[PDB]
């Protein structure tokens, strides 16, 4: 259960932090305009199930 | 561990609806697939045993599977009502034991007649030549009743693998209320 | 030609700055937008004067 | 494509006077294929001519920036130049110095300077004294000029 | 009556149907609430306008008239299509 | 050719547009933008945009690298 | 119902790729295989297919094979990788429907509710538009039949997505006349009267065939209702349709001023820019 | 290391599979097996391509299902074609593709198995309608950096690759990896009946339909854009009646003053569109 | 796992940071020194318990 849990870290220390910032409104159907909380602005995109 | 692909043939026609063989001809004949799956399972464990049909319409109900769970959930509610089907069911065997994917496994079938059928004599020797022609060899194990003293499986057999054939059999149906470990006997030793 | 000369967008950017005063030995002084002051060369083409 | 306007010299080889006339808008076509087989279209043809609206046709066709265009660049100003010594052409020290210029070059690609190499070997093949020719006194075309150059 | 000059005047219904002249309105308004007629009246000649014929099963001559008539309308758009076709064909190119 | 070298002028957006503000221009084909970054570019433009949509005061999207209007 | 399904290229692709596999054996075999889609809405969105084991001999023609355990596993893997997709029919190679063709939809309504197919055809000699799509309903008839169990076809079309437009429109690189506009649809007008004229041809073939074979075939319901609909539907009548025409005359109006006051001006000014860079260079080149 | 000519086919199959599935899961790299046969030394011919089934929320990170190769390649055993698989495939959606970390980790351990199995990449990104863009790699080792590099047989195809190029890192990526020229073959078949499809099918079902409803057009609702055509050539012209007085004015053709052009060539294009979908009245209405 | 450990822990620069609230869709929100807002889905090698914002 140690290899069990510490295997789970072991899988887990692969994640990406991940940058939060808000929307400030849609452009298209996918277009979309954000702020990143730190600075600038930015255009992105999303996922295919959001 | 010799190489086949055992086609079980069930039997829900009408005429297995009585109870003249032990509780039900169905169950029988059920136990009856049990013992050859799984003696086909130790002959073997690469063959694989789907099951067909000659009712209203010969059924793919089982796809040919080695593993014998569909083949227990299939047994039952069979619906064992509608005519025999016997002339298409060689061909829909044959043709689903060319969807097969190793052919160097033989096209080995076994068939349940318990029924009277209304073959051609003509159409089964079409069917002999052709599975003459088609490197099959099919063992058939009768039930029930029929014309009594099955009649047109003695032919079929005896024009499907004239001069060195040896490999397909007829087993007939004792027409006495027997254990059916005492129907299986003689083909648990070989054809 | 001109459409295919698309690669030059795709390169990099410049930058704007303000400039305080030049010196001797073919230089200025500049101070960009928001940063502090670089002494930098001149190219080819402009004059000093 | 490259082939296809590679083909104009093999068919009019006989008269050198044609192709830089109708080639001269090719030159400077939209792709490096079309520039390259008309590079080697007027190398093939003006080979055996003191040509100078050859030169005058190939003298910016080593600054295109694709490389293998300037290499076929070089390969036609070899060929333009078989022979020939500061009468026909005052291009001969001109282009002596460019292959020098490209080879002892380190920035420049291999596939660039390969044709500077291979032009040195055909301005200096034979210590001068054979040349190549598809052309004879008896009028006939010279067989193994045509294939050996057309296969190369 | 063949489809094209059929609009109906209050005189041939009230000999066929041997009917009187102001029963001929019912006998129309009845067709028209049931559904078997889609068309419109005026009564200055008591014209019962048809826009209107009922599916009817097909005989030999109705064979004949299908077969004929419908060749009719084929060629016509054939032929017609043939000319804008070649008239505009070389500027498609 | 003509058609299908503008459409491969086009890659040049498709999902990592950054927001600058528009805030002059020397001449044809040449501007100058501010980012959202706090500083200010000299950059190049492309000849896709009808030159109707600009020069009061316009968010704009830029490149991510070369840092150009878009 | 079903307004009308939108068939991807990738499918029709996904069935070229399969003839090319079943290619080999050659002998007698149709193409067969199974639907991938996504029921949107009333209109219906295809997005992937896959193949089946299938087979069909000459004596007693009503031979044919479903494998349930290949589409149970492999629906598995496509369900496995993607969880937005999801069955929604059939398909087969489609020179025409047989007879046979009812029972693979017979079998697989216990898969999808309303289980739909598409007959298209890997030999493009069609100058119609591929990918046909019929769906079975009932339409029990006057003369008392029990149960006409019959397949209708819903319209279809090739519908778009980004990526494979990036596609497609690259693969192709081979014709392009269009330059949008006046001239864009004018290919197609010629394909608008060719393709009815085709249409009719089979239409007056079939007219011809029922006088003579099928023994009294003649469709026997919907010969003579849609034969009158044809028949009550011509209008070539002059009392208006004469009086369209000064609204012509008011089509052609506008179009006309529009093109005789603008076209001339805009290129008599770029005349003007023409001529004055050209003698204004002139002077100072010569 | 020893090179020999750079080739690699495709299928048509391939490329859809390719963009469908690297687009559906796109911000994140999704992993794809690759699929067809080993011909020679220096051609390798790509047939067939399937997806790989994803797993915990990830960038890049990737994984080799065992029976989910014995499965799928068992259902392509009992499909018409079984062959060999060739390599894999991933995408860099955000960037101008370079196999990172990750891909050569499992570049090293998958080379075991297969000399050329080609690492591929797609991207639905930096590609608009011009662009595959197609990419695909090829690992060097660091045994043989005693030994050269340096045959590349058929010189044509290096030159040709280091065209379709751009970065600082794609140049620190000229170690560890050298790409391989990618290239199509098109059955006429599938050609033509994909212009049947592209070419056909944008035109609509029985091809009257829409060019009736056209002419449907033509007399109900083209009246109200007529009019809003009317208007925008009165307003626009009054104030572009304007532009060659102040041409004659500022300059001979200088510098662009301010906001507003001529714009009238579109209108009148519509217009255009009025005029032949009105000639489409008199042909689909008469007969 | 003290492979890996040792992959990640002997990079001897830990930026530090500050938790500014605590997910459960096992979800830490960062804002670290140069104040940047982090998100992560997955936590790491720290428990629930010992964290507060
Ligand atoms: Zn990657």
């Amino acid at each position: 259960k140690q290899y069990e849990k510490s295997e789970n870290d072991l899988k887990a220390l692969q994640s990406v932090g991940q940058i939060v910032g808000e929307v400030l409104k849609q452009l298209t159907e996918e277009k979309f305009i954000v702020k990143a909380t730190n600075g600038p602005r930015y255009v992105v995109g999303c996922r295919r199930q959001l | 561990m010799v190489l086949e692909s055992t086609m079980v043939c069930v039997d829900n026609s009408e005429y297995m609806r009585n109870g003249d063989f032990l509780p039900t001809r169905l169950q029988a004949q059920q136990d009856a697939v049990n013992i050859v799956c799984h003696s086909k399972t130790r002959s073997n464990p690469e063959n694989n045993v789907g099951l067909i049909t000659l009712a209203n319409d010969c059924e793919v109900l089982t796809t040919l599977t080695p593993d014998t769970g569909r083949i227990l959930s299939k047994l039952h509610t069979v619906q064992p009502k509608g005519k025999i089907t016997f002339c298409t069911g060689i061909r829909v065997a044959h043709l689903a034991l060319k969807h097969r994917q190793g052919k160097n496994h033989k096209m080995r079938i076994i068939a349940f007649v318990g029924s009277p059928v209304e073959d051609n004599e003509k159409d089964l020797v079409k069917l002999a030549k052709r599975l003459k022609k088609e490197k099959v060899n099919v063992d058939i194990i009768n039930f029930g009743e029929e014309e009594v003293n099955t009649e047109k499986l003695t032919a079929f057999v005896n024009t499907l693998n004239g001069k060195d054939g040896t490999g397909s059999h007829l087993v007939t149906v004792p027409p006495g209320p027997s254990l059916a470990d005492a129907l299986i006997s003689s083909p648990i030793l070989a054809g | 030609l001109l459409r295919e000369e698309l690669q030059l967008l795709q390169e990099q950017g410049s930058y704007v700055g303000e400039v305080v005063r030049a010196m001797d030995k073919k230089k200025v002084l500049v101070k960009v937008h928001p940063e502090g002051k670089f002494v930098v060369d001149v190219d080819k083409n402009i004059d000093i004067n | 494509r490259r082939a296809a306007v590679e083909s104009l010299g093999f068919i009019l080889f006989r008269t050198p006077e044609q192709c830089p006339s109708v080639v001269s808008l090719l030159s400077e076509s939209y792709n490096p294929h079309v520039r390259y087989g008309a590079a080697m279209a007027l190398g093939i043809c003006c080979a055996g001519t003191g040509n100078k609206e050859a030169i005058n046709l190939l003298e910016p066709m080593t600054n295109d920036p694709v490389n293998y265009v300037r290499q076929g660049a070089l390969i036609a100003s070899a060929l333009i130049m078989i022979q020939q010594t500061e009468i026909t052409c005052p291009k001969v020290n001109q282009f002596r110095q460019l292959y020098s210029k490209v080879i002892n070059d380190k920035h420049d690609d291999v596939m660039a300077k390969f044709g500077a190499i291979l032009a040195q070997g055909i301005l200096d093949a034979g210590g001068h004294n054979v040349t190549i020719s598809l052309q004879s006194r008896t009028g006939h075309t010279h067989m193994p000029s045509v294939v050996g150059v057309l296969v190369f | 009556r063949p489809a094209n000059h059929r609009q109906l005047t209050f005189e041939e219904i009230a000999k066929s149907a041997k009917i009187t002249v102001n029963e001929v309105e019912l006998l129309v308004m009845k067709a028209l609430s049931v559904g078997l007629v889609k068309g419109s009246i005026d009564e200055v000649d008591k014209r019962v306008h048809m826009t209107w014929v009922q599916p009817r099963v097909l005989d030999l001559q109705q064979i004949k008239g299908m077969k004929d008539r419908l060749e009719f309308w084929c060629t016509d758009v054939k032929s017609m299509e043939m000319l804008v076709e070649h008239q505009a064909h070389d500027i498609l190119t | 050719e003509f058609l299908h070298a503008q459409e491969e002028v086009k890659r040049i957006q498709s999902i990592p547009l950054v927001i600058g503000q528009f805030l002059e221009a020397v001449d044809q084909n040449t501007a100058i933008v501010g980012s959202t970054t706090g500083s200010n570019y000299y950059v190049r433009i492309l000849s896709t945009i009808d030159r109707e949509l600009l020069k009061p005061n316009a968010s704009v999207a830029l490149h991510k690298h070369s840092n150009a209007l878009v | 119902a079903v307004q009308k399904v939108v068939v991807h290229p990738l499918v029709l692709l996904s069935v070229v790729d399969h003839f090319n596999r079943i290619g080999k054996v050659g002998n007698q075999k149709r193409v067969v295989g199974v639907l991938l889609g996504s029921w949107q809405k009333k209109v219906l969105d295809v997005s992937n297919s896959f193949a089946v084991p299938f087979d069909e001999d000459d004596k007693d023609d009503s031979v044919w094979f479903l494998d349930h355990d290949y589409l149970e596993n492999m629906y598995g893997m496509f369900k496995k990788v993607n969880a937005r997709e999801r069955i929604v029919g059939w398909y087969h190679t489609g020179p025409k429907l047989h007879k046979n063709d009812i029972a693979i939809n017979e079998l697989m309504k216990r898969y999808c509710p309303n289980s739909v197919l598409v007959i298209i055809d890997v030999k493009p000699k069609d100058l119609g538009l591929p990918t046909e799509a019929y769906i079975s309903v009932e339409e029990v008839h006057d003369d008392g039949t029990p149960t006409s169990k019959t397949f209708e076809h819903v319209t279809s079309e090739i519908g778009a997505e980004e990526a494979e437009e990036v596609g497609v429109e690259h693969l192709l690189r081979d014709i392009k006349d269009t330059t949008v506009g006046t001239l864009s649809q004018r290919i197609t007008n010629q394909v608008h009267g060719l393709k009815g004229l085709n249409s009719k041809l089979l239409d007056i073939r079939s007219y011809l065939e029922k006088v003579a074979t099928g023994k009294l075939p003649i469709n026997h319901q919907i010969i003579y209702q849609l034969q009158d609909v044809f028949n009550l539907l011509p209008d070539v009548s002059l009392q208006e349709f004469v009086k369209a025409f000064y609204l012509k005359t008011n089509d052609q109006m506008v179009v006309v001023y529009l093109a005789s006051l603008i076209r001339s001006v805009v290129a008599l000014h770029n005349l003007i820019n023409n001529k004055i860079a050209n003698r204004d260079a002139e002077k100072k080149e010569g | 290391a020893v090179d020999t000519a750079e080739q690699v086919y495709i299928s048509s199959l391939a490329l859809l599979k390719m963009l469908k599935h690297g687009r559906a899961g796109v911000p994140m790299e999704v992993m794809g097996l690759m699929l067809g046969e080993f011909v020679d030394d220096y051609t390798v011919r790509v047939i067939d391509v399937f997806a790989m089934p994803q797993s915990g929320t990830g960038v890049s990170v990737e994984a080799v299902d065992p029976v989910f190769q014995a499965k799928m390649l068992d259902m392509l055993k009992q499909t018409g074609r079984p062959e060999m698989v060739v390599g894999w495939y991933h995408s860099h959606p955000g960037f101008g593709c370079w196999l990172s970390g990750v891909d050569i980790n499992t570049q090293q351990s998958f080379e075991a198995l297969s000399e050329r199995a080609v690492a591929v990449v797609v991207d639905p990104i930096q590609s608009v309608k011009g662009k595959v863009v197609i990419d695909a790699f090829r690992l060097i080792n660091a045994n043989m950096m005693v030994l050269g590099h340096e045959p590349r047989q058929t010189t044509s195809n290096l030159g040709h690759l280091n065209k379709p190029s751009i970065q600082a890192l794609i140049h620190g990526l000229n170690r560890h990896y050298y790409s391989i020229t990618i290239n199509y073959r098109k059955n006429e078949l599938e050609q033509k009946m994909l212009l049947n499809l592209h070419k056909k099918s944008w035109m609509e079902g029985l091809t009257l339909q829409d060019y009736s409803e056209h002419c449907k057009h033509n007399e109900s609702v083209v009246k109200e854009m007529l009019e809003l055509a009317k208007n925008y050539n009165k307003a626009v012209e009054e104030e572009d009646k304007m532009t060659p007085e102040q041409l004659a004015i500022k300059n001979v053709g200088k510098q662009d003053p301010k906001r507003h052009l001529e714009e009238h060539v579109d209108v009148l294009m519509t217009s255009n569109i009025v005029q032949c979908l009105a000639a489409m009245l008199d042909t689909v209405v008469f007969k | 796992e003290n492979s890996e450990k040792i992959k990640v822990n002997k990079t001897l620069p830990y930026l530090v940071s500050n938790v500014i609230e605590l997910l459960d869709v096992k979800c830490a929100v960062i804002k670290t020194s140069t104040r940047q807002t982090y998100f992560l889905p997955v936590i790491g090698l720290v428990d629930a318990e010992k964290l507060k914002p």
